[PDB]
Order: C-alpha cells, then structure tokens, then sequence
C-alpha cells in the first residue's frame, strides 16, 4: 500500500489512511466480520470529528454475511452524518443492501457499475425441531431485508419480494429507475 | 468523487 | 468371504452361501445403514417369500443404527402390504428407523434380545440454499416427522402425544423397557 | 452380496416374472441395464405387462430419458410403482407409465422441480448450452403436461421449485392413478 | 488498518472503546481483559464501552471477560451490532442494568452450553458432570442479569432461541435499542 | 486366497468345511458386519441340529459393544451349548464373549490372554443429550458388569474393582479367575 | 522487498518505498491479475492523484493477463471521471481486461512498447443451477459482452460490428497492429 | 491485533508488565514458557522486593517447559501472586497453587481441574519400561509438589488426581489449591 | 492371480492336500487363523502324517503368532518347520517351534531375532499397566525360545536386546533351526 | 487373462512346466514361484522347468527363497529373459541351469549391488550396515560362481550400475545364449 | 464386463486374434506374450495376428513382444486401429512384411525415447549412454523394417512425427491400407 | 508477541534487554539457524567484553549435532566463561551443551531434569554409501562420547555405557554424575 | 405388489 505525505508539519499516511482523513472510506471485497468491523469503526471514528460533515463510503463488493452487513447498515443509520454511498465496479446482495441504504439524493452508481440483489441464503443440519427454528428465523431475516429494501428504494413491498425471489442484475440506469441508487455519477 | 461525493 | 453351506433338499444336496441359506428358511437381514439398495434389496426379498408361501411367517432381523427415512419406508409399506406377517427380531441395536421397522412387525411376532438396546427419536435432515427454498424443505420434514409419529403411536399403542414428547430427543429403550412401551411385544428368551 | 434362490440371484428372479428395478441414482450404465431389460422382456412376451420398481432421488435427465423413449416403444404396458420416493427423473418416470397402472405405496412420497445444469466458458457457449437446457426444461414440461392431465401452465407453475407431493397428493395430480392397498 | 497516530481501534480504547469481535477464544478474551485492567487504572470512575459482535464461542473464555466485567468499578456498557450469539448474547446482558444496548437490526440467540468428550464411561460421566454443573451456573448468572426466572431461562435455552432487538428488550437481555 | 479342501462323501473353502464340524471363527475387531456373520453361522448351525456343541474359536482385540451383543444374545438364546476357545488374544468385547461360552466348555490355549475393561464411548452436542448419552453408556457399562459376574462367579463389586482400567490375565490367570474353565493341554 | 529511497526536498530528507517514489510523479502501477483489492488499490491512487492536481496527467503503467470484469470497470470508470488525462502504456502484455483499461486511456496518449504484446476476446464465466437461474445469469453476461464491445467500438474507433468479429475468439495483437487497430496511439520510441 | 496505548506508546501487554503483571495464556509450551521466565527474571531485576503477578487463563500443556515457569517462580525473591482467569487446569492449576501462599485467588466464575500426567511412547519393551519409569517418576514429583502447597496427604492428592477433577472457585480454595476468591 | 492345476485346484490347495502350509509375509490375525485352519484340518484328516510350515515372513504381531505357536504344540502331528528367504522376529519365533529335528533353514535363507515392539499413549495409571504386560510378554517369549533352542534364557534376553542376524549355518549352531537343507 | 481348453492362458502354460517371473521380486509373488516349482518337480522330478523372466528386480530374501529352491529340486531350471532382468532378476536369470540361460536378442540386463537404508541408533545402523554388507558378500559369491567371473570382477562391476545387452550377457557368462527363431 | 458367447478375446483368440489395447506395460505385454506362444504350440505355421490400438508404453514390455514376434514360426500380421504411436507404431511395423495393414483411419506417431534419472552425475552418464543405446538400437530396428536408411530414420524421429494410413503405407510402416 | 521494556531511556524487546546482561536464551529443538543466531550473540558479548561471563539458559530437547557442535566449539573459542542453567529440560544435544558449560558454573534448576543417549541417524541407498555413512556415525558417537567423559569426570567405559540408551536424570542426579555442579536454590 | 402390479 503506497504512503503519501500531508502538509498539517508534514507527515506521512498510508493512501487509505490518507482518504479517510477526507472522509471516505472504502468497502471492498467480501462482506465479514472483520472487515466490517473495521468500518464500523471508521465511521464512528469520522462521526466524533464531525458529527455533521457527510462521509463517503465507496463500495466495490458482492456481498457476503448478512449480520456483518448489518452492523455497517444499523452504523450508518445511528449516526447524525448523511452516509453517501458509490457504486463502483458492482454491489451485489448485501453489497447493494449498503449502497442503497445511503442518505437520500446521495446514492451513486458510476455509469458502468452494476448492481445485483436477491433473497437470503442459508443453511442448517440437525433435528427438525432445530431446523424448525432456523427456516423461521431466515423467513424473518428476509422479511425485514424486504421491508427495508422497500423503504430505501421507494418500491411496493410486494414488488421487492417479487424482484428478489430469484437473482436481479440492475445497470446504473436500472438502478436508478429502481430507486436502488439516486443518480449516477458522471464527469 | 468530486463534483458532489466528495 | 460368506461361508457356504451344504444343503439337503429331495433333489439331492446342494450348495448356498450362509444368507441364501438362512433366506430359504425365511429369515431377511436388515443389517447397517439403511439406505437405497440394502432397502430395495429386503423388499425384493419379501416378495419373494411371500411368493413362495403366503402363509408361512417371514423373519426380519434387524441391527441397524437406521438411516434414510424414505429407504425405510419402502421397507414398511413392503411389510404392510404381503400377505405374510412379518415377524421382526431386534439384536445388539435397533435405532431410528430401525427401531420403526422393528415396531412395524407383525402384532405379537415382535421381539427383543435380553441385551439389545432400542433408540427413538425425530427425523435428522439439511438443506443448503435460498430462504423459499429452506422453507419447502422445512415444512416437508416436519410432515415426514409428523407422519413417523402417527405411525409410532399406531403401533406401539401410545398416544400420539406420548409419542411426540418421547421422540423429541434421543430416547434409549432396554429391552423391558421396549415392551413396556408397547415398541416389542416380548423379549426372547432360550 | 446379493441372494441367490432355487439357481438366481434375486433380481434375476424377479425379473423373470418381468419386475424391473430402478434404484438411486440415475445414470448411463444403470439405466441402459433397465433399457436392456425393457427389450429383453418384450422379446420374450410382447402382450404381457411389465412392472418397474422405483426408488429414485432421480439423476441425469439425458440417462432418464433413455428410459422413457423404450418405455413408450415397447408394445407391453410399463406399470410403474413407487417405494419409498421417486423424485426429479424418478417421478418424471414414475408418471411415464402406462394410464392406470400407475402406483404409489401409502407412506412413498414424489418430489418434483426442473432441470438443474452448469456451464463455464465463453459468453456465445454459455448461450448455446443455456438456450439448450431451457429447451430440455420445455420438453419435460409437456411430457409431464401429457401423462398427468395437468395443463402445461400449471406444471410450469408447480416445478419452478422442489414441490412434494405425498401419495394421496400424487393421485390427485394425475402423476399416479392409485395406491397400492394390502392384499 | 486505518490509521488516525494509532491505529484505529486503539483510537477507539483511547475513548475507553473495546471491541469484541468474531469467535469467542482464550487469547482474543485476555486481550480484552487486559483492556478492561488497562481503562480501569487509567479511571475506575468512567465508564467503559464493550462493543459485542460475535458467534459466542469458548465458555471458560467468556467467563474470565465476565469476571473481569463483574471485578472492575467502572460500569461496562455493552452494545449489540450485527449479532451476539451464545457466548456473545451472554457477555452482552452481563453489562451494566440500564447501559445494554441492541442496535435495531442486530439480532440475539441463546442455548445451553455444547460439548462433547470420548473415553471410558466413568470419564464420560466426570465431563458430563460437569457441562451439567456449567450449564447450571450459566442459566443462573442468565437469570441474574436478565431479571427472568431461573425456570424461564432453562426453558428458553434448552433449544436455540432468537430473539430480535424488540424482544431483546422485552426478555430484559438489553435495556434498550440504540437509535439515531 | 482361502484354500479349498475336498470331502469324499464336496468342495469346501476351509473356513466352510470346518463350519460344517459346527466351527465359528471370530478374527480381529468386532463390528456389525463381521458380527453379523458369526450370528448368521450360529442360527444356522442349531437348525442343522440344536443338539449338537457349536464351537467358537476366538483371536480378537475387541470392538463395538451393540454388535457383540449381537452374538452374546445369540449364544445364550440358541439350544446348541456354545464352547469358546480363546487363540492368540481375547480382549474386551473378545474376552466378554468368550467368558459366555457355556459353563465348563470355556478354554484357553496355554500362551493366549486376556484383557478385560469397561465400555469405551464419546458424545458430542448440547448438555441435555450429553446427559442422555451418559447415563445410557453409565447403564450398558452396568448390565456388562452384571453378566461378567454371573459368567465368572466372581461377585459385581469385584468385577467393578477389575474393569475400571484395563486388566490383563495370563491363561491360568483366566482360569483361577472364572473366566474360562481350562487350559487346552496337547 | 520493495526498495527504499530517497527525495531531496527543501523540507529535508524523505524515504519512501518506490513506488510511493513514482506515485509522486503521478505513475501508478497496474501490475497482474485484476482483481477487486489491487483494483481499489489504482481507484484510490487516481482520486488521490486528481486531489493533488486536478489538471496534470496520469499514467498508469500496464503490464497484466486481465482479469475480473467488474474489478477492471472500477478502474475505468475512475478513469473517465476525474478531470486528469490519464495516460496508459502498455509494457510485456495487456490481455482481456488489461487491454480494456489501455485502450480506456486519454486520446492520443495511449502507448505500446516497442515488444509489448495485447490480447483481446470476449467475456468469460460460468454458473451452476436451475435452468431458471441460469437464464438469468446467462443473459446477464451476454449484456456484459454487449456493453465492453460498445465501449472497445468507442475507444478504438472501429465499429461494433468490427470489435464483434474480433473479439469472438482470442486475437493477438503485437505493437505495431495495435497502433493500427487504434487500440493505442502510437508505439513508444527512443 | 494488540491494541496500544499511550503512557511512550505500548503494546498492552508490555503496559500491564510495566505494573508487574504478567500473562500465562493457553497452551504451555517451550516458547511461552521461557518468555515468561524472562519476564519474571526481568521483574526480579528491576525491583526484588516487589510483588508479581501471575494471570493465567490455560488448559495447561507440556510438563517441563510448566515446571521451567515453577522453578524460576519459587527461585525469585518476590512473592509470585497467581490468578486463574476463566480457567487453569492441568500444568495452568499446578502453577496456580505455586504461587505465593496467601496470595492465590480465583475469580469467581473461574474453574479449576487436575489429573495425572499423559504421554506415550514407540518402540523396543526396553525402551517401553525406561520411559514409562520416567512418566511414572514425573507424577510422583507433581503429586508432591501438589501436596507440598494445598496441605493435602500425598494419598488424597493421589486419589483426587487419577481422573479428571474439577473444582469451583469455592471448591478450589476449601482444597487448598487457592487462598481466596476475588470480590468486586 | 493363483495358478490352477489339475489332479482342479489352485496351486495352495493343491499343496495343501500334501499337508503343506504357507505363512507369508507379514502375521496378522486373518492370516494366522487361516494357518489355524489350515492345521486342525490336517490333524483331522491325518493325526498321525507330519505337516509342514514353509516359513517366508518379516514377522508381525505377536498375539496373532501365539495363536499359530498353540497350535503347533497342541495338534499331534509333528509341525516341520522350513525357512525360505527370511524369518524375521515373529517368523523366526514360529520357525524354532517346530518339531526337534525337523526344523530347517534354506542353504541362504536368514533369520533375524529381537525383543517385542509395543506403544501406548494415554495416562501414566494406563501406561504402565501396559509397560508391564510388554514387559511380561517379552519375558514369556524368551522362556519359550530357550526352550526349543537350548539356550538359556538369559542368552536370549542378551541376543534379542538388539536386532540380531543369522545365517542359515548360524541358525543351526544356536539351535534355531536342526539343519541346512542340501539339494 | 484369456482363457483356453478351460485354463486361464497362465495355467495353461503351467501345464507345460512354464513359471513366469513377472515385474516385482517381493514375499507373495515369490512364494508362488516357488509353489509352482515344488509342484512341477513332484509331478515329474526328471523333465525340465521353464523360468520366463521380465523383472526389474526387488527384494533380496524373496528372491533367494527362489534361488534356493531352483538349486534345491531336481529338475534343471531352464532361465529366459525376456524385455529386462534387472537386479535380482539378473541375479535369478543367471542362477539358471548351466547350458540352459537364455537372452532374447533385445531383451537387457542390468546388475548393481544391494540397496538398504536404516533410521535409528548409531548402534542399529552398525547391526544393519554390517548386515547388508554380508549380503553383498554372498550375492557377488554367487554371482561369480554362476558366471564363471572372479570375485574381484563381479565386485567391480557391480558397485555402480551396469547394463549388458544380450550379447553382452553371453560373453560375461550370465547367461548362456540368446534366443532365435530357431529351426 | 465382458460379454460371454467363452467371453468375447477368448473366444478371438481361438482364432489367432491377439488384441494389443492402450499402455504398453509389463502385465498386458506378458499376456501377449503367453498368448504368442500358446499360439505357436497350437499351431506352428499358421499367422497369428495382432490388433494394434495404442499410445505406446515401456520399452522392455515392449521388447518384450517384439522378440517374441520375431522367434515365433508364426508370421505375426499386424493391423492398425484407431492409433499406434510410439512403441505401439514400432510393434506394429515389426510385424511380417506384406501383412502389416493400417485401417483407413487409423493414424501412426514415431519420436525417439522417453526416459528420466536422478542421483550423482557418473550415474547420470551410465543411465543417458543406456537410454541412449536403446534410442540407437530402436533407430537400427526401424531402419530394417521400414526399409529406410538409418540416417532418415534418425531424421524422423527426433521429434514426434505424425503419418496418417496412405502416409504409413509410402514409409514403408505398413504394407497397405485394409478395404472392403 | 514478545514484550517490550525500558532501559535507562531506550526500548528493548525483552531478550534484547537480557543479552544486554550477557544472558543468552537456547529455547527448543536444536538446528541451524537457532544455533548461528546464539554463536552470534556469544561473539558479540566476548567483543562487548572478553572478561565477564555469560550465561546461557538451556530448555531443549536437543536437536541437530553439528549445529549443537557450533555452538559448543565456540563456547570453548571465547575467552569468556559460559556458565550453563538447566531450566524445565535439557535432553540429548541439549544436555550435552550443559554440561560443556564452565566447570563449576553448571547449574540445574531443582525441578529440571536431563536426558542422555547417542546419535540418531539413517541413510538410503547403495551399500557402499550405507558404510560410508554408518562408519560416520559411529565416530560422532565416539567423539560425543570423548567429550562427555571430559565434561562430566565420568570414563570413557561409564559413558559408553550409560548412553546406549535414553537415560534421565533428575537434578540432584545430574549433580552426582558430573553433567551439572550443582542445583540452583533461593 | 400384487393384487394389480403383478
């Protein structure tokens, strides 16, 4: 990861480091524990320097663990600051869960990015009392994932549940007549 | 990203 | 290597191996996991017998941990459908779908050994996928639970009820405590 | 090991009152051994019916489908019968049998959906092989349509997910005529 | 990791912050241990902040946090995000009454403890002793911080139960969900 | 390969033609399979002629606990008396089914052992079924206890004393100890 | 490793690891298998760069086999977005996705070396399923394919037809065809 | 990740050491074992006078490299305090109870458990015999030591340690294995 | 693939009927029992005609060996012992129980002795419980090979400490084996 | 293996008192080696054995069971090489009756000294140096006695390996002619 | 399986049929063997013929085969089916002049040999100069049944060589191409 | 993670800080890279100051003789006394490193103990080579030998004995047969 | 299966 130097005297940052000073931060790959975690953190952190300055959160993922995910989603809600979100390269599943849970006017697609969504996935072995309980808890998850996907984008709910049965890819255009992202970014 | 994001 | 054995019938002596052997005097093997060709391979067997006498009694042996639950059942349907009863005889172990098979046998022709040991419990399963997709999983295996525990409480006589609060977790039966239950109807002594 | 009997082994045996069996997977080599003994039987007698066994998860459609072509060739009725399940190209044969002779014991169940498939490769091969399996997916639709009575719609409908159907189910849809009730 | 110079966890422990993250294991929980001593030296008057994501994971593990937690003067506010499961679920009610918070999509599970052991039965039944004696402990110290009965508690945890941030609050886990 | 034999009265693998003199060989571990087999040998044999000696050659280290029972039940339930003979090793379950043999027709040869233990067993998954598991292993380990006193003489208490670690004995050792009847002399 | 070095500066003595070095000359690397972390990586370094100097050109320096799609887009739509030129070279090889992003770059300023070679085709992928999915996923690619010939049409200035028929199969292209094909500008000389 | 603070900034275990705390956590191995020596040898050091502090969370491990932590404990000329966090079992309880009488605790919730060494070995009977001799003098040894420091006989430390034992907090300080159990 | 021969047998059983028994390689419990079989069956047909043990084996365990040691010594015909290629530990234990003066060596055949090899691993209480019985094993080996070689028993405790090679000739001088045999 | 009038083709050589020596020299294939000329010989005591060999050779003790009972029976054994006889299988090749090896024109040979390796005690290692290094006495001992070479000779040409066409093997003595159509 | 009518190369073999099929290896070369001079016991003057399908393999196996083809009184007439390449190609060609045929579409390869060593280099030499004897003896071997010159031989097999049947046929591999 | 400490004000790695009074740590298996690392740090304390002694804290295995004889051949080079402390075990190559420590500056820690025997080995190939390198192995054996007959007092004859196979010795052992010359006590 | 299967 290259260093890059602020004049403040001058010191020395790590280009990530360098952004988040402006900031941005950027969720990249995988959607986990650890790397969410992180943002979390980050966008905590910039909440305490400015409780009312925008912060930017740049999204290149396809998703991944939904609770990991949701700890970034319940973050970005809690805090005073607008999140604005970017769709660059794609967001798909909880990936475009995040992008589209961006402060309103201030969700971004760049013009040749895509986004994907669909319902939850999961999986349980054992008894089937146990499995009982797991299958319900899953039909909630998705209910909420629904509601929430319903909220952001303005859609029907019964128009996201239709749409997220199986796999949906959304070009930037798409997205933005879906109301998944607000505008998209140009020059 | 500025013009607006940042 | 399956011993062979000599055989006398009126057409001379000849010659089988031990499990041919015993099958000719009408006593079937469910031995191991119960799955797809062991399964099929009882029924065949059952037709079989019952083919060759209607009337006369066939002999299921069972030591068997259970396994697939559908495998199991073409073997009960096969038991409930011949004509023959069929007698079932539990030896060193008879649990999940073994002991159904084993509580599935002919009223009154269903035994223990002093020593072997029954287990019951609910259907095991897994699905991986989609939540509308886990959910037609689900729902169809609490029918299949569901089913197994009507068919419990028909044959061992216990209610429904009973049943569903003894199965929920692993329940281990000796074989006094089998009969009692109303899974065997004796325990076979010499 | 399989028993032999007075000399057959089993299913040798019971072949001769011209039962055949289909168990588990379906597959090239076990199902061309079902076609042979399809041919073989009506060689023997083409005026008596034959009956076939299944107890499937199902398998390779391609496999299944030799199966079904031989069935429908051959002048004696195919009697299907289901012991324990039939699913997938399990059911799609079960239902392949000839009208009214169509089976199911009382605690067997059926499970349908529709073509599972995969390809990796290049965009224009990834079409060919999708446009491939969607007309597969057509065809096995209809045939099903045909030996159920079920319009095409609602077997659409009902096999875009795993769907179960318990025997008395299975009746009433039209994928068997009956079950099979103790002598 | 960001840095911010510290990096930013550590940023975060300045402002009396500690994060518990993913499985709950032996050097993971002395870490926060050692965090817990650290913030108590610093202020034994200020609160602390244990910030729960997490499966759950080791008991014995779980409970040197929990006696930590219980030892210190500081009150230990525990927050919820993504999900506190098992051992997570625990550590997040034993926070101090009235600073345990849900994030309002982070969801709750709790169960009785897994174990397993393979020997001679007169060993068996020395392990499976104690689980038992373990397993009674846990739904003890459940009910303590909670405010549910002893018999609810085991009644609710011999299978896995969820329970969303609402419910949470209901079964007095938390105290209440975090909101803008 | 087994080798074949001939008797002028048949061709007999040897395994065969032994079990036609009523001879059961139990070799190496014990598991369902093999178990089985013994089992399917034993009912046979006493169709042949439930009047007549079965005898049970046994070399084994033991093993699972349900499939030997499987023949312990056998033995017992059978008219035919079931004489043991210990080769080489009988130990655990080996040693359980040996000492079942029918009183007085239990032997073994002059420089075979035996070793004697209690059940050996593992469960993994929630407390409550942990529970389940051990009381069930704590009661098989009990019954074994039982029948070990009613087929050495010895009393339960010192049978308990013996198998809570694993015990060897020498041939004249099994025999002073119940165990078997007698050591098989030229 | 990566090499230590130092810049003279009148704020004094500055170590840096050289490609932190070549950052400040406004050079970024585009080096191996495209992929979302080393992609981001180049996305970061770009907005960084416009940062500093909304008007001086960039170079990205590239020598890869191609890669993931998505990943490689995240670069291109940087490109095209920030005020900067940005200048592409192409050194050993720019394949698949590696000569998207060197003909992605500012007209006119778009190089080969001398002996470096460039590979183009059409998009790659793979998927497992109901036939349904598969539909959905195969159509999606084929959207993919449609969109990167429209944009390869765009840069290089032949048709789409042209790219169409190019790109069905892998198609070399040394220095020299490369410049002809208008893929890059001109071959960089000396 | 080790967090750091600030006091010169510090990696948090380098921190506690500073106020004469040290870690003894999970596995007891060779090069945990010696890193703890060194820091007990360094404590002694910089002040002989000084308490030290023990805080182990382990299910114990490796005979020797435990027994280097003890000796090196019972050499130094501060009292070694010990602490069992969680857990201590096995070689993680006998240098529990090593430490300075009087100054042992558990917390409350903390369990504690015992047995007899394990090992095993490959080979030639002769070889057999040399190595089960020297297991069966390394239990003898441990025994005594446990006795040594609980005031239990010999025989009950024996019979107690055949299998397995847990004890509670509270159990573990009526055996003598602690002193006391640390409140709030 | 066994070679069949005519009198139809395979090449074993062919031998078998000369009373002649081989023990091949390594000593297992399957092996061993065969060999077991193989005498009492000899015994039964023949009490009185000798049987003879073609030895060509690393060795192998030792439970396993005992149970073909037994039955030598109980059955009562005379076992002649030949050793072809090697007798190795087990093998060369089996070899020197034969009947005196009926025990032979392959003119460049070789024997090898030594002590029991063992493990265990678990508690201290377990492993000398089982250190012991090695232990009691290793002393009733050296007993029984002082017995059919002459030796006493503390020269072959001193012998078998170590592994210990010896030659068809040596074999016979430390009284292994009776004699070499010639042509 | 095909079958004759049946045999399968092996048996059906056996008949004619042909033995094949077939790819690894080790215990099992070797003691049927070995069956097969016992039986051979009590057949007929008089008439000639046929050994076809196409080994590249093994293990040392399985192969001098062999050697010991070609120099143990009656019957000459007549050696054939064909494809390769490496090793051992050089070694048993030539250990064929005198007048009566054979080469097949293209058939080679290859011939080195034994190959061993030992992990342990310094003591052990010596037990076991010392021991393949007598080994190698006797297979250089016998090699000369069979190829008419001094000791010295044998010794030099085996410390490395070494190949020998057919002619090669003739002129050396390992074998006593080559093979050819023949009329 | 293989089908019964005998099974089916049994039932060939009764015929003079030998089938050579897939890797040239010790065991598959044996049988060929065995089943040559069973065929040369039965009777001595009659051809026997061999079915070529095959990559080639092991030299020695292969050798093996070739002496054997050339000691027997029986012309051994060879026939190419779908392949012979290397050992397979050099078999094939071994066969008796004027009965060596190619099936229309089998096709021929001919390369030097394979071989590989490791360990000291004298070693290293006493192994090359061997393989390299073989490769010169190989080269001799298909000089004379071919009919080429050694040095076009040498030529030609450097590096693999493809001939399709007409190809084989005007090398002089085989003697003509088998028609209706 | 090894702990960082003050130093009168710098920072040093814990082991860092204790080389800097002249202790060096010799932790697990013996081999080369662990060995050089400690030949190292013995050259550079004897250059820091010819004088004073060092100390060397052994807890090992043992491991690698020619990298163990690295390290010896150079504590007998240096002008410094190396004083040698036993702590939890010091087997094979490490107990002989022990005892090659200053006379009369041996230590045992009181609950250490020391294990004792000779080269292990093994080679693969030809017979020739397998002379080669067993007639190696035994001058090792011999020279290993020589040497802890010099260390320890004991002769050549009692060594060679007591060697032969894996011996222990308990501190106060180790005292009496001359490895060590006393045990450390508070 | 019969009665009708045969």
């Amino acid at each position: 990861v290259p260093m890059v130097i602020e004049q403040t005297g001058e010191r020395s940052f790590d280009i990530y480091s360098r952004l988040l000073k402006e900031r941005v931060i950027f969720l990249t790959g995988q959607v986990e524990d650890h790397m969410a975690n992180l943002i979390v953190a980050q966008m905590l952190f910039l909440e305490a320097e400015n409780p009312e300055k925008d912060i930017y959160l740049y999204i290149n993922s396809p998703g991944g663990v939904i609770t990991a995910g949701m700890s970034i989603y319940d973050t970005m809600q809690f805090i005073k600051p607008d999140v604005s979100t970017i769709c660059m390269g794609q967001a798909a599943s909880m990936g475009a869960f995040l992008l589209t849970a961006g402060a309103k006017g201030k969700r971004f697609c760049l013009p040749n990015s895509r986004v994907m969504i669909h319902q939850p996935l999961g999986g349980y072995q054992g008894q089937a009392t146990d499995i009982e309980i797991h299958a319900r808890e899953i039909l909630k998850v998705k209910g909420r994932m629904n509601e929430l996907m319903a909220l952001h984008t303005g859609q029907s709910l019964e128009q996201i549940e239709r749409d997220t049965e199986r796999d949906r890819f959304l070009s930037a255009p798409e997205a933005v007549e879906y109301g998944l992202v607000d505008s998209i970014l140009t020059h | 990203f500025s013009p607006a994001a940042p």
